[PDB]
């Protein structure tokens, strides 16, 4: 009845639990200490990225009050961020469909 | 018992029915671009062709505007690859692909400045490093950089003399190659644009066949993509010019855009030194470290010429691909040197006096000495087609590092009796559950929990032995098989899955402190944290700030181990 | 119940299904197989079409997008059972009003 | 009226409905069961005999349309009323 | 259930009370709530099968905070006299004053016999006018009281 | 606070068919089934966490808590288990879809056989807004044929054949089906293989014939995860969406169903309780998951664990579809058959307030009335609202209550959740406190809307509604006209009586089915309620022509006419 | 979606006999849910009865609303409907 | 104090098809919308008029009459700069709970932006100036700042069973002020 297919070198208590581990783990060499190259390589990526997220490419965007007050009447700016459009690009290197969102 | 809401928490399942190569890139263009240009890519990832039409139809944004500008920047960034296929009864559309090696770009941009800051040959002096690494951070950001555009900017005309004289060496080692449609259009797309001109000029009764026709059609389609994929690979027509009462310079008015195949050579060179650095000791490898310094800058393909990506190879007469490729290889003697052309780069600093005993100073009877020993060592480093100058093969080298590199990485990741048996089964083909014991004579219980711990990847593929015209494996005995093309399947998945999840972890960390971490990259904030952070908030951010330094360790060093199982 | 001892009801088959949709009486339709055999208030998530309880998706774990609808308990029986297999059928709603 | 002889059978019925439930309430109902999973069909519910087994409403005969209540409530008690203050500020600008 | 905008036409605080002046004075009387007879209507769930909780407390509220005095000092309501026309009338001066910013709202029901309030009312007022426009204002906004 | 809590009225408009990913499975679980108990003895037969009959998964009867929603069999919706899977199986349900997965796609590089634009144009006009299941199945049909057809893959050609299954429940594809006086750098290697074990066995010499590329669970699952997503349009697997993946079509994790879909029969034999079918052969899957759990890390010999990873693809098998050489009822059972899921309950099924009994004839009733039994209008009832309109009637008949005809049976108040059964409770005061909201469970009247079928239903007159009409004795009657569409003949033939339970379905039965509104078939118009045998004859004998009447004859014919 | 307006309505301007079941039992389940009736009940206390009435008088408040199978519709009162 | 728009579905029971119809929508939208507050809109106070009223559509199987409609609804929106005379009842040892007339009292203003001089003590002393302080229960004035809407609430059945077993954010209106101005804090502190 699907109780007696034990082979010979296995014991009787350790089957039935099941319940394998939640993960998996082996721990891979992969996971070694840091040195003066690998804190530098760390703060190169650091500054990599978050400057072309502080660059015009972000394309993620989704206090917005009805009014300007006179707080925000002759105010200073948040930022003028260059804009897709602003910087200059290459025409030829874009198929035709796209050419519309430049000011040409 | 872990609650299966405790799972899914910490257990990350949810992320683990991912395909590995989807999650790599839709997280990486996440972290770096924004989110909808993740949800583009993603798209991208799943459809290879579509058109802006179905990106809106596909995703919720269907603001053609918005879809049409984060395509733009996508494509600067060089993640789509597109064309326009030419409908003839109406108006002909156009498609987009994505570029896979344009994310490598913000994925190896560590080791690329790494390489770019390391590899020149003055580097004792601190400005040109910032300088240089300020350029390739610019250049690799922005994308098509203009040096129209880099001159204006730039404010001194002491200063302006050496930028220019930067980018000619960049264009001449291959670091900056001039960008067009090679870069942003598919090699299948290519080949058939470039496989039916030949099948329509071709005039009619000719007293050949079908079969002559089109192998003089392939051969006509063959010349031609390989002279216009040569003409852009490397040239000096960028500047090849050269100004009145003034120095050579690129055109002001044109582009530039950094490779990232030079990059993987030299990526490709670092393992194999570091192969030897295990290996060899330094004494006879420092001359490696140059060896293939000199000979990587004109060194041939890696895994494709372009031609095996967008056709067939072939079914009779299939050898005709590597046959040529080791013909070339053969016959180009730019990859050959001799042991005198080799003493004019080698530094005073490898005194090349006491890497030899003939028993029990810069001198070419000792490099040359080096040159033979590495050709006659059991890794075929090197081949002898001459006596005096020989030349590095890649016909039969990748095989057997790439199998070499797959058995340790198995072995690091298991035991010394799993390496025992993988080994067993490689270097004997077809063993079986007698030939593992008189090939092993190890313990029975040990190779076996070794066996079926290997057995569920992909280096060990199981035969089914029928023995009555049913099949079952369940009465008679059943021997094992290698595979071993499902075995380099398998390593690349796992790895650019485990990047995935490493990105995909970084991703969550930021928005978890998002709040911090803009705090942190404020123009005051950055230089003074010490008096304004107050203690316990600074705790927090610099343990998360060290969290995150030690994950992109992590990451570059297994920025070491999976390119090289990306080759073929 | 299927049997007189135990009090059964009278089975409404497929022909007299035919008969009552050849008469286009859809609201007799919906009273004598659904409403007068097996009304189950079924509690629906909105956005994986998967049956919860006590409002509670139990794979969005939100309680937000769970809809509160009447469906035959033959129907929770099936779509149970279809998850059994592995199969997700998955509901898709939309509201009856708006036009 | 599909352009070709379809039969009233298992095969004859799978002309254009999509019907996993349909068919499955005919014949043949794992294997049609199966397949819709497989190709992932997102059939909608308009026959007669999903909207049974589903218990929602057939749109034949007295389903076939709608029933609606007149407000009976007109247009000159729709209108906003008594609102000066933005008219009077946006003149204060 | 979508909220089709979330800010519109501004409200004065004299249309709110009056407002719910009017609704109490049309149907959930309070006065008359304190008289016993919750049977009434008899048509089996009270007055005309319905009841008013949760409207008339919030209802109540409201109009108690706008009918205690008007706090310019620790007599009178302080909305509750003033007509439409008591607002009318003050138009030539309303628009002959300049702020270049809807905070009208804020002085046309609270904060009045004091500079300092308007100087919280308007952001750096000293700094747009202090000259002699800063006591006139003040009389006017004080003339109900 | 109270923040504002919004109501919409939905409905079903469509399904969204597919698998569940491995995520899925364990997301939707409340509790893990690993253990291969249900009951112990050292708890006293008490279910317990992990076992199969785990009460967090369901419960067996009222007496009991879930503990997921800690509610009665009576109220718990049912709640899902899992199952961890070690060497994961095969899925019998989507066979062939794996099959025809593997013809698209070289198994080497797991890439796709097609070229990077042989069937994209095939692909362009599958994203048509003309498509049908007729022709998504045709173009499918035309890819598989092309796919078939070609041998070598454009990323490496290695010759697909056939990916036949044995003649077992293994698939199996042909390497080396068309390579024939010709020569490959893989056929020297595979001679040379063959020559590795021809020089180490002396009997194998016989059996190196077959041993093609044999594709098991394991194999094709790590196969699968190979695979990219650029090509799964091709094998017609949406990869937007999680579970999109094709290799979620392999059965790696096992999700536990409800015990209300597989309940546990009390009091059946033997005083200890009896388990199910279903039950039974998932503690039999999780039995042997368990021990080649263990098997992994004692070293099992490896044949019988392939006999034992054999087993696991043979036990779903008949828990999914028992087809294979039998009583064992797996899931495509219960939904197949006559008396199976859709054709036994979904379109079909048993109904309540209905009755069953001899048909008599009456020829007083009016044709659209059937003659029903005081002794069945006591225990069928109609829900009548209390309006402004009946409240003295719904008073009067809750003072007769359940046992004087022109009675009720129950009393639902208009602001409780339960009936107050009128056999006990003073209906006398019951009937004052009566409300506008109130129901009451009124036994059937006069004028009563009732169905009326007789089985067969060979037309829509098969069933009619009628107006009910309580009559003393134990039989339905029916005026004798409207024999002819119930085709029934008073020899015993019984018939059933539905009585419609809503104002909605009440008016549309006498509105549509009433007999005066049909007393033409639909399928010619001609008349087919009309005077029946003895009222043919009388008519007969009364117009024939040497029929005369004097005024006192006439005026008693006419009498008894009216 | 889109409302055809009163001046030109393509369908039938008779009430069929599905409308008129609907009607009824629409209009009979509000009466049991003790709306208003616009009729002399003269002892009669079943709201199919008394819709039945309402029809006969032309005097049930609801509007037939006739979608065609483009999507529009058309409105038509059961007092103008004709039976 | 301020208006908005909102969209609708209203049903009217058979019960209300007597009286008007624009009384019944109104008392069914004061039904929704009494003390209620919107998600991240604000406290809906009472219902103020109604701009669209549809024709209202029948279920199958209900009766009532459901009506898309839509209204404008008095709420209570402070944005920047809008006066307040708080009305306490209740003070911790964490910053006063600023409170109203029974309208919403779960608000807090945060020390730190409060009056430096303005101190609390553990032995309830009220306050510290460098020489006038407020008691509790009186009139205080303050501004705004920003606004925040508690919109998290997950709950698992077994947790709500444990919760009503044993027995916060009790708000989605939470609001806060700011006392950085001379003459904020009482109605008199001069004069
Ligand atoms: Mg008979
Ligand atoms: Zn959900
Ligand atoms: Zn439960
Ligand atoms: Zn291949």
């Amino acid at each position: 009845n699907y109780m007696s297919n034990l082979p010979f070198g296995l014991g009787y208590g350790d089957v039935g639990k099941n319940h394998i581990t939640e993960f998996p783990s082996i721990p891979l060499p992969i996971n070694g200490p840091i040195t003066n190259k690998e804190r530098s390589l760390a703060v190169k990526y650091i500054n990599f990225g978050k400057t072309v997220k502080d660059g015009p490419f972000y394309t993620g965007s989704m206090t917005n009050d009805g009014i300007e007050r006179y707080s925000d009447k002759y105010l200073k700016k948040r930022k003028i961020g260059i804009s897709i459009d602003d910087h200059p690009y290459n025409l030829n290197l874009f198929p035709n469909e796209l050419y519309n969102v430049m000011g040409i | 018992l872990v609650t299966p809401e405790d799972v899914m928490t910490i257990s990350s399942l949810e992320q683990r029915t991912l395909n590995p190569d989807l999650f790599l890139y839709k997280e990486l263009v996440k972290a770096h671009l924004g989110e909808r240009a993740a949800s583009v890519i993603g798209m991208l990832v799943a459809l290879g062709r579509l058109s802006v039409r179905e990106l809106v139809e596909k995703i919720d944004g269907m603001d053609v505007d918005s879809v049409k500008t984060t395509l733009v920047s996508l494509t600067q960034l060089r993640c789509v690859k597109y064309l326009q296929e030419t409908a003839i009864s109406g108006k002909k559309t156009t498609y987009y692909y994505y570029n896979e090696e344009g994310i490598h770009i913000l994925l190896y941009s560590g080791l690329i400045i790494d390489e770019i800051i390391t590899q020149m040959r003055v580097n004792d002096e601190e400005e040109h490093k910032q300088l240089v690494a300020e350029i390739v951070q610019n250049v690799i950001s922005l994308g098509s950089l203009t040096v129209e555009d880099y001159l204006s900017s730039v404010t001194s005309d002491s200063m302006k003399y050496t930028i220019s004289s930067l980018f000619v060496q960049l264009c001449e080692m291959g670091y900056l190659i001039q960008i067009s449609k090679l870069h942003y259009t598919p090699i299948e797309d290519l080949w058939q644009f470039l496989y039916e001109k030949h099948y329509k000029n071709i005039p009619r009764n000719s007293p050949l066949s079908d079969l002559k026709k089109r192998s003089q059609a392939k051969m006509n389609a063959k010349t031609d993509f390989a002279k216009i994929i040569n003409k852009p690979n490397e040239l000096s027509q960028i500047l090849t010019v050269d100004p009145k009462t003034s120095l050579r310079i690129v055109k002001p008015t044109v582009s530039l855009t950094i490779n990232l195949d030079r990059f993987m050579k030299g990526r490709r060179s670092k393992q194999l030194i570091n192969l030897a650095k295990t290996r060899v000791g330094s004494v006879t490898a420092q001359v490696y470290k140059i060896a293939l310094r000199l000979t990587e800058q004109k060194s041939p393909k890696i895994r494709d010429p372009l031609t095996q990506t967008g056709l067939l190879q072939d079914l009779e007469e299939a050898k005709s691909f590597q046959d040529e490729a080791e013909l070339v290889e053969e016959k180009t003697p730019g990859l050959t040197f001799n042991a005198i052309d080799l003493a004019r780069h080698l530094p005073a600093e490898l005194d090349l006096r006491g890497s030899l005993l003939s028993r029990k100073p810069h001198s070419a009877s000792l490099i040359n000495s080096h040159l033979k020993i590495l050709a006659s060592s059991n890794f075929p480093f090197l081949n002898e087609t001459k006596p005096g100058v020989y030349y590095v093969p890649y016909s039969k080298l990748m095989p057997v590092l790439k199998s070499s590199v797959y058995e340790y990485v198995i072995a690091s990741t298991l035991g010394p009796s799993a390496m025992r048996l993988s080994r067993c089964i490689r270097d004997n083909k077809l063993v079986s559950e007698k030939i593992i014991n008189s090939t092993a004579l190890m313990k029975e219980k040990d190779i076996r929990s070794t066996l079926a711990s290997l057995i569920r990847y992909n280096s060990v593929e199981i035969q089914e032995v029928p023995r009555t015209a049913d099949r079952s494996a369940s009465r008679a005995v059943f021997l094992f098989r290698c595979k071993e093309t499902h075995s380099y399947n398998f390593m690349r998945q796992n790895l650019e899955w485990n990047m995935a999840n490493l990105l995909f972890k970084k991703e969550k960390l930021k928005q978890e402190n998002s709040t911090l971490l803009k705090k942190a990259n404020r123009d005051d904030v950055k230089g003074r944290e010490n008096e304004l952070l107050l203690p316990s908030e600074l705790n927090q951010l610099k343990m998360v700030n060290e969290r995150e330094l030690n994950v992109f360790a992590r990451l570059s060093r297994l920025l070491s181990l999976w390119e090289v199982f990306q080759m073929a | 119940t299927e049997g007189r001892s135990r009090d059964g009801g009278l089975r409404l088959g497929e022909m007299e299904r035919d008969c009552v949709i050849a008469y286009g009486a859809s609201q007799l339709l919906l009273e004598r197989l659904m409403i007068s055999s097996d009304a189950f208030e079924v509690d629906v998530c909105d956005k994986c079409g998967l049956m919860g309880y006590s409002g509670w998706c139990t794979t969005c774990k939100s309680a937000e997008n769970i809809i509160k609808m009447t469906i035959p308990y033959a129907a929770k029986l099936l779509f149970q059972e279809l998850l059994s297999m592995n199969i997700a059928p998955r509901l898709r709603l939309e509201d009856i009003f708006q036009q | 009226y599909k352009g070709e002889v379809l039969g009233i059978t298992r095969f004859g019925l799978s002309k254009m409905r999509d019907s996993v439930l349909q068919l499955a309430s005919f014949e043949k109902t794992t294997d049609h069961l199966f397949d819709a999973a497989f190709y992932m069909k997102k059939d909608a519910v308009e026959g007669v005999s999903e909207c049974i087994i589903l218990g929602q409403t057939m749109s034949i005969g007295t389903g076939s349309f709608k029933v609606v209540k007149g407000t009976n409530i007109s247009e000159k008690d729709l209108v906003p009323k008594r609102c000066l203050f933005e008219s009077l500020s946006n003149e204060a600008a | 259930m979508k909220v089709l905008e979330e800010r519109n036409a501004f409200l004065s605080d004299y249309e709110v009370l009056k407002f719910l002046t009017d609704l109490e004075k049309k149907h959930l009387w309070d006065q008359k709530s304190l008289a016993a007879l919750k049977k009434s209507r008899s048509k089996g769930k009270q007055n005309r099968p319905y009841n008013h909780p949760e409207l008339q407390g919030i209802t109540r509220n409201v109009v108690n905070y706008l009918s205690i005095n008007k706090n310019f000092i620790n007599e009178k309501s302080g909305i509750s006299k003033m007509s439409d026309e008591s607002f009318a009338e003050l138009m030539t001066k309303l628009n002959s004053f300049k702020l270049f910013k809807a905070e009208k709202l804020q002085i046309v029901n609270q904060l009045p016999a004091n500079m300092v309030h308007l100087y919280s009312i308007v952001e750096e007022c000293d700094a747009r006018f202090d000259e002699k426009t800063i006591e006139e204002m003040l009389e006017i906004i004080s003339g109900y009281a | 606070k109270e923040v504002v809590v919004s109501e919409t009225p939905k409905r079903i408009k469509g399904l969204e068919f597919s698998a569940l990913s491995a995520a899925d499975i364990v997301a939707q679980s409340e509790v893990e089934v690993s253990t291969r108990d249900l009951f112990d003895l050292e708890k006293d037969r008490a279910p317990k966490a992990n076992g199969a009959l785990d009460p967090k998964m369901g419960v067996s009867s009222s007496s009991l808590e879930c503990a997921t929603c800690h509610g009665n069999l009576a109220s718990c919706h049912g709640h899902f288990g899992h199952l961890k899977l070690a060497l994961p199986v095969f899925h019998i349900g989507y066979f062939k879809a794996t099959i025809q997965i593997l013809q698209g796609i070289c198994k080497n590089c797991s890439a796709i056989l097609l070229s990077e634009t042989d069937k994209r144009q095939f692909l362009h006009e599958l994203r048509r807004p003309g498509v049908d299941n007729l022709r998504r199945m045709g173009i499918l049909k035309k890819i598989l044929d092309q796919c078939k057809k070609q041998r070598r893959c454009l990323h490496c050609g290695a010759l697909n054949g056939v990916v036949k299954k044995a003649a077992a429940l293994k698939i199996i594809h042909d390497t080396f089906r068309w390579v024939g006086k010709k020569s490959a750098p893989e056929k020297d290697i595979w001679v040379g293989e063959w020559k590795e074990v021809l020089a180490h066995n002396p009997e194998l010499e016989r059996y190196v014939k077959r041993c093609m590329d044999d594709l098991n669970p394991l194999k094709t699952l790590n196969l699968f995860k190979q695979i990219k997503s650029a090509d799964c349009e091709l094998l017609g697997i949406d990869a937007t969406v999680p579970s999109g993946r094709p290799e979620t079509y392999i059965w790696r994790y096992l999700p536990a169903p409800p015990v209300c879909i597989r309940p546990s029969v009390m009091m059946q034999d033997s005083p200890a309780s009896n388990e199910d079918d279903l039950t039974v052969k998932l503690t039999e899957i999780v039995w042997t998951s368990s021990l080649i759990k263990a098997g992994l890390d004692k070293g099992i010999s490896i044949n019988n664990m392939m006999e034992h990873w054999d087993y696991l693809q043979l036990t779903v098998a008949m828990y999914i579809n028992s087809d294979s050489v039998k009583p064992i009822r797996g899931f495509c059972q219960r939904l197949k058959g006559k008396q199976g899921r859709f054709r036994g309950n979904l379109s079909g099924k048993r109904v309540d307030f209905s009755g069953r009994t001899v048909i008599s004839p009456d020829p007083n009733l009016s044709i659209d009335e059937v003659a029903v039994p005081d002794r069945v209008a006591k225990v069928l009832t109609y829900p009548e609202k209390v309006t402004r309109y009946n409240r003295h009637k719904l008073q009067e008949l809750i003072v007769n209550g359940p046992n004087v005809h022109p009675g009720a049976n129950y009393l639902l108040k208009r602001n409780e959740d339960a009936r107050r059964n009128l056999r006990y409770g003073d209906r006398m005061k019951l009937a004052k406190n009566l409300q506008i909201g109130d129901v009451v469970e009124r036994h059937l009247e006069d004028g009563d809307v009732v169905l009326f079928n007789r089985q067969p239903s060979l037309h829509r007159l098969s069933i009619l509604s009628h107006y009910a009409k309580i009559r003393p004795w134990r039989t339905f009657r029916l005026n004798e006209c409207v024999c002819t569409p119930y085709n029934a003949d008073f020899d015993g033939d019984e018939m059933n009586l539905h009585v419609p339970q809503t104002e909605e379905a009440r008016a549309e039965a006498i509105n549509l089915m009433g007999v005066k509104n049909n007393l033409l078939t639909p399928k010619s118009g001609e008349p087919i309620i009309a005077a029946t045998q003895d009222f043919i004859t009388g008519s007969y004998l009364i117009s024939h022509k040497d029929s005369f009447y004097d005024r006192a004859t006439l005026t008693q014919l006419l009498s008894m006419m009216s | 979606e889109k409302a055809i307006p009163k001046d030109q309505r393509a369908t039938t301007p008779y009430m069929t006999k599905y409308e008129r079941a609907r009607i009824l039992g629409t209009r009979a389940l509000q009466i049991s849910m003790n709306a208003p009736v616009f009729v002399d009940l003269e002892g009669e206390t079943d709201p199919l009865r008394i819709a039945m009435k309402e029809l006969a008088e032309k005097k049930i408040p609801l509007v037939i609303r006739r979608y065609l199978p483009d999507g529009s519709f058309e409105d038509w009162s059961v007092e103008e409907l004709i039976v | 104090f301020i208006l908005s728009k909102i969209a609708d579905l209203v049903r009217i029971p058979p019960d209300q098809f007597h009286r008007d119809t624009i009384s019944a929508i109104t008392h069914q939208l004061n039904n929704k919308f009494a003390n209620k507050i919107i998600p991240n809109v604000g406290l809906c106070i009472t219902i103020y008029d109604l701009l669209t009223v549809e024709e209202g559509q029948l279920k199958p199987g209900d009766g009532s009459s459901y009506i898309n409609v839509t209204f404008r609804a008095v709420v209570f929106k402070p944005f920047l700069g809008e006066i307040v005379t708080g009305w306490i009842s209740k003070c911790t040892a964490e910053g006063i709970k600023v409170s109203l007339l029974g309208i919403f009292d779960d608000i807090f203003i945060p020390q730190n932006m409060l009056f430096e001089g303005c101190y609390y003590t553990p032995e309830e002393s009220a306050w510290i100036w460098p020489k006038l302080y407020f008691d509790v229960n009186e009139k205080i004035r303050f501004r705004i700042e920003r606004e925040v809407f508690v919109d998290v609430k997950p709950k698992s059945p077994k947790e709500r069973e444990l919760e009503e077993r044993a027995q916060e954010k009790p708000p989605a209106y939470a609001l806060l002020g700011s006392c950085q101005t001379d003459g904020m804090g009482l109605v008199s502190w001069w004069e």
